C-alpha cells in the first residue's frame, strides 16, 4: 500500500530553486589577529585604523575554509551543507559520520572509512549547491571609486557588508599594505554588470552577465546544471499541441501569439528517462495484487465518468416478460435466466486490464463455473454456460478460448465425447484449469479429431470459437514529441486492444447489430438452440418448454443491447483518449488469437548481473525476475453489462465526448510526473558511478580518490553506502517515498536494468535501455577532479608524516619542511617494518631489538618506515617500546598514512614551545579502529624585527599541505619572520593578467576566487497559466 | 494511408470438406485475413510502421501494385485444411504467391505476356519476430528463389490440393541446408547478376542486382 | 527524403590507431555509459555561456572529436561482415547488446585475447547491420549523431553546416512556432530542437525540420552582417552585444524597422571554419549538429568531391560528383567581414569598429596560444606512452590559420538574399 | 487586474451588476501581455529594494572615518451699455 499510493502520486522533486546570494563555496577566515597596536609602525599607518572595510580579512594569518552557501540567500533549503571549522579547531567529525558506528572515541576517527566519507562529502557538496543564479538589480555607482559601474544589490538588511567582499577592485589604495598592493594591480574595468538582454522596455532584464565574488567551481557546477534543465525546456505552443494530439481533437486549448519574455518549463524528456523509470515501476509490484488492483479501480473509474454508455438492467426483465409459455410447466426458462443474472464494477475493470496485461491477467473467477461441472440435462446448466461463453472474450486471459470450450466439454460427458490428451487434463477435468498453452487439448486445435456424427454440438461449438473469436486490433495514442514513450514492447503510440476497432463515421448513433461481439451473442444461441432441438435431447422435455426455451434465446439473441457495438466504436477512443493522463503508463504483450506458438509465458526484469558477466544482453536470460498475477472478475455482472447496455436518447458523440473531458485535461499531473522520472535516473547512475569508487564495477568510469585510503569493500558495507546515497538524494530533493530502493536489494555492486518476455515457442525480446547521461554524477567526479588538487582547502593532508625530534629556532611550516628532513624507502640506510617484526628484549646493558622486513634487527634508533596498519594493531606495546626513544632519544619514524585530516596550533616564535604533550597525545590514542586529527605546531609569522627562541618539534609533513594559507599579516607592508605569503594571484586570474578573457577558469588545477556568472531572471508559470483551455 | 479490408478471395462451397483432393484456400476464404495500406509512395507507408503493430508481418508487391503502392498486413486467422500443419495468413499469402512464380517461370515463353514479372509477395517489415528455424523465414528464401528463376525439380499441377501442398511444406520443413547464396533481406529484393529476371529494368524502386552475386 | 544511410569515421592523425585511449573514454563515460553522447556533450558544454575545459578535454571542440573517435571505433566491431557484437573488444571495451545501447568493461575472458584493430577512414552503410536496419526510428535516431560525425569527419577542418533560404519554408506553423524562441539563445534554441528530434525524428518536410533549416539561416546571415537590427529577415534576426568575445553569445530578436526584400526561390550552400579557433566556439558547432539533426530525414544536396579528401568521395549519401561546394573561413577575419558590412549600411561606426577588431584580436592570440600549447602536451605524451597513442583535440596545421576564401564565402553567404 | 478593473467599471457605468462589454475572459488568449508596474526599475532590476536605498547601501561601504440692449454683429442679445463695449 506504500507502492500502491507511489504508483497513483509520486512526490514531485523540487527542481527549480533560486539563490539571490553570492555563488561561492569557499570564505576567507582569519586565524590569528593582526598586530596592531606595535611598537614600530605607527597605528595611523593601517587602514583598519580608519574604519575602512576591506575585501579580505586584516589579520596575522588567514586561511580558506570550505562551507557551502555561507553567502547564499535561497527561496528553498535543500538541508545538505557542508561546513567546515578554521583549521585550528577540530573537524575529525566529517570524516567519521559514514562507517564509524564501531568507533569509540569521540575525537578519533577510522581512516579505512576516509574514502567513503570524503565520497559522500562531495556528493553532498553537488547537492547542497544545485540552484539557479537569480539576477536582482543594481544602481550605478555614485562615487568615483568605479568609473559610474553598475554595482549589483544583493536582499536582505545588513547589506552593505557584501559591496565590499563582492567587489574588490573597489577598494582605495592608499597604503603599500599586502591588501592595497593586490588591489591596485587588479584590471579596473572588469567589475559590475558586464552584459544583458533586455528584451521588453519596462520589465526585466531576461539575464544578466556580471563580475563579483564566486568560485570557478561550483559556478561551473551551477553552469551544467542550468544547462540540464534548459534542454527539458518546452513552451506554450509545444504544449497546445502535445494536449491536443492526446485528446483526440474532443478538447482544444490555446497558446499565445506574441513576444514572451523567457520562461524556464522544464518537463521533456528522453524515451530512455521513461523506459527505465517504466522498469523500476514494473519491479515493485510483480507478483503482489494488492498493489496493481486499485490503479485499475481508479481507471475503472475514470471510464464511468467519460464513458456516455450506461446499464440499465431493466432492458432484460423486459423483453423477458413477454416470453410465451405455459403455467403448468415445471421450469420457466424466461425465469430462471433473470434469477441466473441477478440484475458495472467488473465490466469498467475489465476494460482497464487491457492496458496493462504486462503484468496483470483478467481471469474469470473459479466461483463463476458450475461446482460440479453441470450437465445439460439441467436448464440451469444451460444458462451457466450461457453467461460464461458471453463474458470470457473479454477477459486477457490467453486461454480464454480454451476455457470457454472445454466449459460445454465438461458438461457434455456422457453425452458427447472428445479425445483428450491424457489422463490427467481428462473431459471431466474443471475448465477453469486449463490455464496454460501446454494445456490445449489436441483435438481444439484439430478439430478433425472430434467426430461431427458422435459429437455434433461439441464440434460445432469448437468451430465457433475458431471462426468467430473476437480479432485483436490496435489504436494509436499519446504525443511524444512532449512526453516521449513509456512503451517497452511495442512501438510507440501503439495501444494494442484484444478486439477489433472499426472507428464509427457519424455522430448521432443508432442500434447497430453489424458488431464483432454481437455475432458472438448470436452464434451462442444458435448453438443452444441446436442443442435444443437435437433429434436425440429434444424428446426429454415437454413439447411445451421446448417452444418456451427457444422463444427465450432468440429474444436474447434479438435484444437491443448496445454494448456491443459501444466496444467496438467508442470504448477503444475513451481507452486512448485516457492513456496519456494515466500515472503507470499502459504496458502490454501483443493480444495474439489462438496462435498458441506466440502466447506470453513469461516477463521478467533484471537489477543486478552474475559472476563475471558483464553484458547485460547475456545475463538477461538467467538473471530477472518473473513478474505479473492474475485477478478474477465475475462473469455474471460483465454478461449482463454486455446483455443491458443503453445510450442517451439524444445523443451526439462530438459534443458529449468535449463536456466528458475537458475537466481530466485540467489535471497537470501528468507533467509533474515527468520531472520525477528526470530524477529517478539521476539517482541510479549516480548510484553506480559513486560506488564503482569504493568497489569494483562492470562499468567504465573516472578515479581520483583513490589515493584516500578505503577498506576492503564487502557486499554489505557497498549496501550501506547507498542507502547514504539514497537518503541524500531524497533529503535534496524534498522526496518522502522510495527512490532507489526497488534496486537496494542486497547487493549493488553489479545492478544493471533491463527486461523481457517470452513466447511459449521460445522465443525470447529482450529491451535493454540506453542510459542517458547524468549531471549530478557528472558534477559529482568534477568536483573530486579538484578536491585532488584544492585537497588541502577540504581540512584534509596528503602524504605521510614523520614522527622525530627537531629542535632550532627556525621558522619554517611544519607543513611545508625543508628537504633533508624527510625520507622515503628508497633513502640510504632506512629500514622497512613488514609482517613478521616482532621484538627481542635487551639483556645485561644490550639494546632491544625490532625485526626487519628482510630478517634484520635493528636497535631502536635510525630511520624507520612504518605503514600506519602496523602501529594501529600494537598501539601499546610500541607506544610503551619506542615513544621513549622519539622523545629524548635518536628514534625518527614515518608513519604512512596517504591521506589524513590535520588541525593547527599556532604559538608565539619568541618563547619556547615543544610540541611533545601534543604529539605524546596522538601516538598514544591509535587504535586498531581510530586515530585523532594529526597535530601541527606552527608559528606566527610576523611583521618587524622579533627576537628569537627555541622550539622543539616532533611532526612535519612529507610534501606541501600549507595551501590552504591565504596570505600574512595581509594589513601589514611585509612579512619579516615566519611563513610569508602575499594573496594567492592565480586565484584572481581575470583581475590579475590583463591579457585573459573574462571568461576564463582554470579548473581543475585552480578554483577562481571572482568569476563572471551569469544570473537568470526567467519566469516558472504553472501550465494552465499559458496553455488555456476553451470550454 | 488509406486502410482497406482485403475481400475474400475464395467462397468455399457446400460440399468442401477438407478433402485431400479439394484445392487449397490460403485462408483466403475467410472474414479478415490481411488489411491493405495504401498511398501513394513508400516513404510514407514506412514511417506509417513507424506507430503500429507489424509482429504479424508486412508483405509487400513492388512489381505491379494490384491497385496502387499499398503494404500489406497479415490478420492472425489460418488455415488447418492441410494437415497436419496450420498456416498463418502471412505465412499463407507468402507460400501461395511463391508457388504461383514457381509455376509461371516453367511456362515461361519469350514472346508471352504475364499479368507480373515477379508474383512473390516478399516481406517488408517485421521480421524480428521470425526465427531462422521458422516457415515464415523459409518461404523467404524459396520466395527468393523463385522470384530469381529457380524452377522446382517437382512438377506442379494446373490445380493445386491439399495433399500436395501438405506435401510441400513438409519437405520445406524438413532437415537440411539452404544450399542456395540467398538470404532473405527486409532492405530489399535481390537479383542475382547472372538471373534471367528483368524486374529491376521494369520497375523504379524495390529490386536491386548484386554484381558479385553469381 | 534521404534513403541511404551511411557515415565516415574518423581517421588517424598519422597515429598507428584510433586517437584515443582508455583514460580518455573512461573519462567520456564517467557519468554517462552510452557512446551516443549528444544528451551528454550538451550538459558539459554548459549551453556555452563561458569558456569550458578540463584536463583531458580542453576545449569543446575537443569532446566533440573524441566523441567522434570512440564511435569510429567501436562501431567497427558491429559492422565486421560477421556482424557479431559482443565477442571482441576495443580497449577493454564492448558493447552492451546487439542494439548498441551502451559499453561496458570487457568479460575477463575477453581481456585476455588481442582487441580489434580499428582502420582509419572508413565508411559503412547502417542497412547493413540487421538490428539497425529492421527498427527504422533506431536508425533515425542515432544517424542524428552518425551524420554530426561525418561532418567532423568529411575535411581536416571544422564542422559543415547547412544554410538554406527559401521562403516557401514559411508556413502557418512554422511562424506560430518561432515566435516562442523570441528572446533566447542560438544555444538554447538548439539545446531543445535537439532533444525533440530524439524523441521524434523529424519528417522530410516537416515544420521542426524547417523551422530549424530557418533558425541556421538566421543565424548565419546575422554572423555575417546581412541582416540586423535595421535590415530584418521578417523581423527576425540573431544580435550580440559582445561580438569577437571568446564566448560569444547570440540572441534571436524583433525588430519592425525593416524588413529586406528576399528574391523568390530556393538557395543553399555549405559553409565551415577552417580556422582551429573553432574548437573553442559553442555555435559554429552547434549548428553543425543541427544541420546533423537535419539529415536523419533530408537528403542535402551532394558536396562536390574537389572539395574534399581522397578518401572521402564518392560516398554514396553525401559527397558526389558534380556537387556543391564547401565554403570555408577564418574565424577572424570574418569578424571584420562582419564589421565592413554593418559600417557600410551605416549602423555601425569606425570608432566600434576598432573596439571590436581590437578584442577579436586578443581573443585569437589567446586561442591561438592555447590550442598550440595543447598540441604540444599530446605529442609529448605520444612519445612517452606508445601503446597509448591519442589527441585531446582535432590535429591542425600552421597553415590553417590563414586567411584564405574567408572573403569569398563571406559574399557567397550574402547572395543568400 | 487592470482588465477587471476595466470592466467592473465598465458594469457601474451602465447600471448592470454584469458588465455586458468585457475587457476580461475574452476568447482571447492574452497571455503574453504585459504592464508597466513598480515592480521594475529603468536597468531591469527588481524594485525589491529602492533605488535610493541601493545607492545608499552601495555609498555605505566606501565610507572611512578619523582614527582614534441689441449686437448687430453676431446678433447676441445683452442688457446693460457696458456689458455690450
Ligand atoms: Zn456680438
Amino acid at each position: 500500500n506504500k507502492k500502491t499510493a507511489q504508483l497513483l502520486h509520486a512526490d514531485t522533486p523540487r527542481l527549480v530553486t533560486w539563490d539571490a546570494g553570492l555563488c561561492t563555496s569557499f570564505k576567507i577566515v582569519p586565524i590569528v589577529p593582526a598586530q596592531v597596536p606595535q611598537d614600530v609602525l605607527a597605528y595611523t599607518f593601517f587602514t583598519s585604523s580608519y574604519a575602512i572595510q576591506s575585501p579580505f580579512p586584516e589579520a596575522a594569518v588567514s586561511r580558506i575554509v570550505v562551507h557551502t552557501r555561507w553567502a547564499s540567500n535561497v527561496d528553498f533549503d535543500r538541508d545538505s551543507s557542508v561546513i567546515m571549522a578554521p583549521p585550528t579547531e577540530n573537524n575529525i567529525h566529517l570524516f567519521k559520520q559514514l562507517l564509524n558506528t564501531e568507533t569509540l572515541s569521540v575525537r578519533g576517527a577510522n581512516p579505512l572509512m576516509f574514502r567513503a566519507n570524503v565520497l559522500h562529502m562531495l556528493l553532498e557538496f553537488v547537492l547542497d549547491n544545485l540552484y539557479l543564479n537569480r539576477h536582482t538589480g543594481f544602481s550605478q555607482d555614485h562615487t568615483p571609486f568605479t568609473e559610474g559601474a553598475n554595482l549589483r544589490s544583493l536582499p536582505g538588511p545588513d547589506a552593505e557588508k557584501w559591496y565590499s567582499i563582492m567587489y574588490p577592485t573597489r577598494m582605495g589604495t592608499p597604503n603599500v599594505s599586502k591588501i592595497c598592493n593586490f588591489v591596485a594591480s587588479c584590471v579596473r574595468n572588469r567589475v559590475g554588470r558586464f552584459d544583458r538582454a533586455q528584451m521588453m522596455n519596462g520589465a526585466m532584464s531576461e539575464w544578466v552577465d556580471v563580475f563579483e565574488t564566486s568560485d570557478a567551481l561550483t559556478v561551473s557546477i551551477r553552469g551544467r546544471w542550468m544547462a540540464r534543465l534548459a534542454r527539458m525546456n518546452i513552451n506554450p505552443t509545444e504544449i497546445e499541441w502535445a494536449l491536443t494530439e492526446c485528446a483526440q481533437g474532443y478538447v482544444t486549448v490555446t497558446s499565445p501569439y506574441a513576444p514572451s519574455v523567457n520562461r524556464l518549463m522544464p518537463y521533456r524528456i528522453s524515451n530512455a528517462e521513461r523506459q527505465i523509470s517504466q522498469i523500476i515501476r514494473i519491479m515493485n509490484i510483480g507478483n503482489n495484487a494488492t498493489v496493481i488492483q486499485p490503479v485499475l479501480q481508479d481507471i475503472s473509474v475514470l471510464l464511468q465518468r467519460i464513458s456516455p454508455l450506461q446499464i440499465d438492467p431493466t432492458i432484460i426483465s423486459n423483453t423477458m416478460s413477454t416470453v410465451s409459455e405455459s403455467t403448468t410447466q415445471t421450469l420457466s426458462p424466461a425465469s430462471s435466466i433473470l434469477g441466473k443474472l441477478r440484475p458495472f464494477s467488473s465490466f469498467r475493470v475489465a476494460l482497464a486490464g487491457w492496458l496493462y496485461n504486462g503484468v496483470v491477467t483478467t481471469v474469470i473467477d473459479d466461483s463463476s463455473y458450475p461446482k460440479d461441472g453441470g450437465s445439460v440435462t439441467s436448464l440451469e446448466n444451460l444458462w451457466d454456460f450461457f453467461i460464461l461463453a458471453l463474458a470470457l472474450p473479454l477477459t486477457t486471459d490467453p486461454c480464454a478460448p480454451v476455457k470457454a470450450f472445454m466449459t460445454l466439454a465438461n458438461m457434455m460427458v456422457g453425452f458427447e465425447t472428445i479425445p483428450m490428451d491424457n489422463q490427467i487434463y481428462t473431459q471431466s477435468r474443471r475448465a477453469s484449469a486449463f490455464s496454460t498453452p501446454h494445456t490445449w487439448p489436441r483435438c481444439f486445435m484439430n478439430i478433425q479429431l472430434i467426430s461431427p456424427i458422435d459429437a455434433p454440438i461439441l464440434r460445432q461449438w469448437a468451430e465457433i470459437i475458431h471462426r468467430y473469436w473476437p480479432n485483436p486490433s490496435q489504436i494509436r495514442y499519446g504525443a511524444p514529441n512532449v512526453f516521449g514513450s513509456a512503451n517497452l514492447f511495442t512501438p510507440p503510440e501503439v495501444l494494442l486492444l484484444p478486439i477489433d476497432h472499426q472507428p464509427a463515421n457519424v455522430t448521432t448513433p443508432t442500434l447497430d447489430f453489424t458488431n464483432e461481439l454481437t455475432n458472438w451473442r448470436a452464434r451462442v444461441c444458435e448453438l443452444m438452440k441446436n442443442l435444443v432441438d437435437n433429434q436425440r435431447y429434444q424428446p426429454g422435455w415437454t413439447q411445451s418448454l421446448v417452444s418456451s426455451m427457444r422463444g427465450t434465446l432468440d429474444k436474447l439473441k434479438l435484444i437491443k443491447s448496445m454494448t456491443p457495438m459501444y466496444l467496438q466504436q467508442l470504448a477503444p477512443v475513451e481507452l486512448a483518449v485516457i492513456a496519456p493522463m494515466l500515472p503507470f503508463p499502459p504496458f502490454q504483450v501483443p493480444y495474439v488469437r489462438l496462435d498458441r506458438d506466440r502466447v506470453p509465458t513469461m516477463v521478467g526484469v533484471t537489477r543486478q548481473s552474475r559472476d563475471t558477466i558483464t553484458q547485460p544482453a547475456l545475463s538477461l536470460s538467467t538473471t530477472n525476475t518473473t513478474v505479473g498475477v492474475p485477478l478474477a472478475l465475475d462473469a455474471r455482472a460483465i454478461t449482463v453489462a454486455l446483455l443491458s447496455g443503453k445510450y442517451p436518447p439524444d445523443l451526439v458523440t462530438n459534443v458529449w465526448y468535449a463536456d466528458a473531458i475537458y475537466p481530466m485535461y485540467a489535471d497537470t499531473e501528468v507533467f509533474s510526473n515527468l520531472q520525477r522520472d528526470m530524477i529517478t535516473c539521476e539517482a541510479v547512475q549516480t548510484l553506480v558511478t559513486l560506488v564503482a569508487q569504493i568497489s569494483e564495477t562492470q562499468y567504465p568510469v573516472d578515479r581520483y580518490l583513490d589515493w584516500i585510503p578505503s577498506l576492503r569493500a564487502s557486499a554489505a558495507t557497498a549496501a550501506t553506502f547507498a542507502e547514504w546515497v539514497n537518503t541524500s538524494m531524497k533529503t535534496a530533493f524534498d522526496l518522502s517515498d522510495m527512490l532507489l530502493e526497488p534496486l537496494l536489494s542486497g547487493d549493488p555492486r553489479m545492478t544493471q536494468l533491463a527486461i523481457q518476455y517470452q513466447q511459449y515457442n521460445g522465443r525470447t525480446f529482450n529491451v535493454i535501455p540506453e542510459m542517458p547521461g547524468s549531471v549530478i554524477a557528472d558534477c559529482v567526479q568534477l568536483t573530486a577532479e579538484v578536491f585532488n588538487h584544492e585537497y588541502n582547502l577540504f581540512g584534509i593532508a596528503r602524504g605521510d608524516i614523520i614522527i622525530g625530534r627537531v629542535q632550532s629556532t627556525h621558522l619554517w611550516s611544519p607543513l611545508a619542511p625543508p628537504p633533508d628532513l624527510v625520507f622515503d624507502r628508497d633513502t640510504p640506510g632506512v629500514h622497512i617494518f613488514g609482517r613478521d617484526c616482532r621484538i627481542s628484549f635487551g639483556m645485561n646493558g644490550a639494546a632491544p631489538m625490532i625485526r626487519d622486513e628482510t630478517g634484520m634487527m635493528v636497535p631502536f634508533e635510525g630511520n624507520w618506515i612504518f605503514p600506519l596498519a602496523l602501529w594501529q594493531m600494537n598501539t601499546r606495546y610500541f607506544n610503551q617500546q619506542f615513544d621513549a626513544w622519539i622523545k629524548t632519544g635518536e628514534l625518527r619514524i614515518r608513519i604512512e598514512m596517504g591521506a589524513y585530516p590535520y588541525m593547527l596550533h599556532y604559538y608565539d616564535p619568541r618563547q619556547y614551545a615543544n610540541a611533545w604533550n601534543l604529539t605524546s597525545a596522538w601516538l598514544e590514542e591509535i587504535t586498531p579502529t581510530s586515530i585523532p586529527s594529526v597535530p601541527f605546531m606552527v608559528p606566527i609569522s610576523s611583521d618587524h624585527d622579533i627576537s628569537s627562541a627555541p622550539a622543539v618539534q616532533y611532526i612535519i609533513s612529507t610534501e606541501y599541505n600549507d595551501r590552504s594559507l591565504f596570505c600574512t599579516n595581509s594589513s601589514s607592508p611585509q612579512t619579516i619572520a615566519g611563513p610569508d605569503k602575499h594573496i594567492p594571484v592565480e586565484r584572481y586570474n581575470i583581475l590579475t593578467n590583463p591579457d585573459a578573457p573574462p571568461t576564463q577558469i582554470q579548473l581543475p588545477e585552480v578554483v577562481d576566487l571572482y568569476n563572471v556568472v551569469t544570473r537568470y531572471a526567467y519566469e516558472t508559470p504553472p501550465i494552465t497559466a499559458v496553455v488555456m483551455g476553451v470550454p | 494511408v488509406l486502410e482497406v479490408a482485403a475481400g475474400r478471395k475464395y467462397l468455399q462451397m457446400e460440399n468442401y470438406s477438407n478433402d485431400d483432393d479439394d484445392p487449397p484456400l490460403f485462408a483466403k476464404d475467410l472474414s479478415d485475413y490481411a488489411k491493405a495500406f495504401y498511398s501513394d509512395t513508400y516513404e510514407v507507408l514506412d514511417r506509417f510502421f513507424w506507430t503500429h503493430d507489424s509482429s504479424a508481418g508486412v508483405l509487400v508487391h513492388y512489381d505491379k501494385p494490384t491497385n496502387g503502392h499499398h503494404y500489406l498486413l497479415g490478420t492472425l486467422t489460418q488455415m488447418v485444411s492441410a494437415p497436419p500443419y496450420i498456416i498463418n495468413a502471412t505465412d499463407a499469402m507468402l507460400l501461395e504467391s511463391c508457388l504461383e512464380q514457381f509455376s509461371a517461370n516453367v511456362r515461361a515463353r519469350p514472346a508471352q505476356p504475364v499479368t507480373r514479372l515477379d508474383q512473390c509477395y516478399h516481406l517488408r517489415w517485421g521480421a524480428q519476430y521470425v526465427g531462422e528455424d521458422s516457415l515464415t523465414y523459409r518461404l523467404g528464401v524459396l520466395s527468393l528463389l523463385a522470384t530469381n528463376g529457380y524452377q522446382l525439380a517437382r512438377p506442379i499441377p494446373r490445380q493445386l490440393t491439399n495433399r500436395w501442398l501438405s506435401s510441400f511444406v513438409s519437405q520445406i520443413m524438413s532437415d537440411g541446408v539452404n544450399e542456395t547464396p540467398l538470404w532473405p533481406q527486409e532492405r530489399y529484393v535481390q537479383i542475382a547478376y547472372d538471373s534471367p529476371s528483368v524486374v529491376d529494368g521494369a520497375t523504379q524502386y524495390g529490386y536491386v542486382r548484386k554484381n558479385q552475386l553469381r | 527524403a534521404r534513403a541511404a544511410f551511411l557515415f565516415k569515421t574518423v581517421g588517424f592523425g598519422g597515429l598507428q590507431n584510433v586517437p584515443i585511449n582508455d583514460e580518455l573514454s573512461s573519462h567520456l563515460l564517467r557519468a554517462g555509459n552510452s557512446p551516443w553522447q549528444l544528451t551528454q556533450f550538451l550538459d558539459w558544454i554548459s549551453l556555452g555561456r563561458g569558456l569550458a575545459t578540463s584536463a583531458l578535454v580542453p576545449t569543446a571542440g575537443s569532446r566533440y572529436y573524441q566523441m567522434s573517435c570512440l564511435l569510429s571505433g567501436t562501431l567497427q566491431i558491429p559492422f565486421r561482415p560477421n556482424h557479431r557484437w559482443g565477442d571482441i573488444r576495443f580497449l577493454r571495451l564492448v558493447w552492451s547488446a546487439p542494439t548498441l545501447d551502451g559499453l561496458v568493461v570487457a568479460p575477463p575472458q575477453v581481456l585476455a585475447q588481442p582487441a580489434l584493430q580499428a582502420q582509419a577512414d572508413r565508411v559503412y552503410d547502417c542497412d547493413d547491420y540487421p538490428f539497425l536496419a529492421r527498427d527504422p526510428r533506431f536508425k533515425h535516431r542515432v544517424y542524428q549523431q552518425l551524420s554530426a560525425v561525418t561532418l567532423l569527419n568529411l575535411t581536416g577542418f571544422g564542422p559543415i553546416s547547412y544554410v538554406r533560404v527559401d521562403e516557401d519554408m514559411w508556413s502557418g506553423d512554422v511562424n506560430q512556432l518561432l515566435m516562442n524562441y523570441f528572446g533566447h539563445t542560438f544555444a538554447e534554441i538548439a539545446y531543445t530542437l535537439c532533444q525533440a528530434s530524439a524523441n521524434r525524428p523529424w519528417e522530410h518536410d516537416g515544420t521542426y525540420a524547417r523551422m530549424t533549416q530557418i533558425i541556421l539561416s538566421l543565424f548565419w546571415l546575422s554572423y555575417v552582417g546581412v541582416i540586423h537590427q535595421q535590415n530584418t529577415y521578417r523581423t527576425f534576426y540573431f544580435q550580440c552585444n559582445r561580438r569577437g568575445d571568446a564566448a560569444e553569445v547570440w540572441i534571436l530578436s524583433c525588430s519592425l524597422n525593416h524588413s529586406a526584400q528576399i528574391r523568390p526561390g530556393n538557395r543553399s550552400l555549405f559553409v565551415m571554419p577552417t580556422s582551429p579557433d573553432w574548437n573553442m566556439d559553442v555555435n559554429l558547432i552547434l549548428s553543425s549538429t543541427l544541420t546533423g539533426c537535419l539529415c536523419s530525414g533530408s537528403q542535402l544536396p551532394l558536396i562536390d568531391n574537389n572539395s574534399v579528401p581522397a578518401v572521402s568521395r564518392n560516398i554514396h549519401g553525401w559527397t558526389g560528383r558534380a556537387g556543391n561546394q564547401l565554403h570555408g573561413f577564418q574565424v577572424r577575419r570574418m569578424v571584420t567581414e562582419f564589421c565592413d558590412r554593418l559600417r557600410r549600411d551605416g549602423v555601425m561606426t569606425q570608432a566600434q569598429q576598432n573596439q571590436i577588431e581590437a578584442l577579436a584580436d586578443q581573443t585569437q592570440q589567446f586561442k591561438r596560444d592555447k590550442l598550440e600549447a595543447w598540441a604540444r602536451e599530446d605529442d609529448q605524451y605520444n612519445q612517452a606512452n606508445p601503446n597509448s597513442t591519442m589527441f585531446r583535440t582535432k590535429p591542425f596545421t600552421n597553415a590553417q590559420w590563414g586567411r584564405g576564401n574567408t572573403g569569398a564565402t563571406s559574399a557567397a553567404i550574402a547572395a543568400l538574399i | 487586474d487592470e482588465a477587471d478593473e476595466a470592466t467592473q467599471k465598465q458594469a457601474k457605468d451602465t447600471d448592470k451588476s454584469k458588465a455586458q462589454v468585457t475587457y476580461s475572459d475574452t476568447g482571447i488568449n492574452n497571455a503574453n501581455e504585459l504592464s508597466r508596474s513598480g515592480n521594475v526599475d529603468n536597468e531591469g532590476g527588481s524594485n525589491q529594494k529602492p533605488m535610493s536605498t541601493r545607492i545608499a547601501e552601495a555609498t555605505s561601504a566606501i565610507v572611512s572615518k578619523h582614527p582614534a440692449y441689441q449686437c448687430h454683429v453676431c446678433s447676441a442679445v445683452l442688457f446693460s451699455p457696458l456689458d455690450l463695449d
